[PDB]
Order: C-alpha cells, then structure tokens, then sequence
C-alpha cells in the first residue's frame, strides 16, 4: 500500500497506543 | 483536539468523513500540473458540510437561542423595571 492515509506520522501511531495505555491505566484504577 | 474528539468540528469517530478527507488528499497530492480551481473547490468541501456539525453541537451544548438575546438584555437593557430599581440605588452614589 502507501502510506498517506497516515498523516503525519509516526506520533499518529504513538496517538493509538496512548489510548492502549488508557486500558490497562483506567482498569488498574477499578480494582484499587 | 483538546478537550474531545466526540465533539469534533469535521467528525472523524461518529462520522466517516475524514476517509473522504484521506482521499481528498490522495488525489490532490501528486497533481503535476498545479492550479488554482482544484486547491480552491475542496476546500468547500471540507468547510460547509463540516460547519453546520459543530453549529448542532453548541445549539445543544450551550443554548444559541438562549445566550444572545440574553446578554443583550443585560447590555442593550430589555429588562426596565428591574433595573430602574438599580437606578434608584445607583443615583444616591454615583455623585
């Protein structure tokens, strides 16, 4: 493919994984 | 961007518009020869169906109706009575 459907770039892929820290973040909270 | 991506101006989560976006930048991308009409007609596009989305947030977000009829009757005074009582107080110290 290309990769232009992305923009711009990489901290667009780091913007995804701080919501994968939310799910571990938000539900470690719940049990405390 | 700061405060909710659920309340977005163009619409990207509830809304699929920003895919047409990404297409809109395909096509426009590696355009040889480079003009003004096809920069130009776009950015229609990406505004007016896009305005009218953030105009049925704050309708339901923060009264439009409401607020600036509101303000006016406190600024362009449509409320006589209940402010000649202010008059009354405000005339025995404002010398």
């Amino acid at each position: 493919s290309e990769s232009v459907t992305c923009q711009s770039f990489e901290l667009t892929l780091r913007s995804c994984l701080y919501p994968h820290i939310g799910k571990q973040y938000l539900e470690c909270c719940g049990n405390l | 961007e700061n405060q909710n991506v659920n309340m977005s101006r163009t619409g990207s989560i509830l809304k699929n518009q920003e895919d047409t976006f990404a297409a809109e930048l395909h096509r426009l991308k590696q355009q040889p020869l480079f003009s003004l009409v096809d920069f130009e007609s776009v950015l229609d596009r990406i505004r007016s169906t896009v305005a009218e989305h953030l105009w049925k947030l704050m309708v339901e977000e923060s009264d439009l109706l409401g607020q600036l009829k509101i303000i006016k009757d406190f600024y362009l005074l449509g409320r006589g009575e209940l402010f000649q009582a202010f008059i009354d107080v405000a005339q025995n110290m404002l010398k």
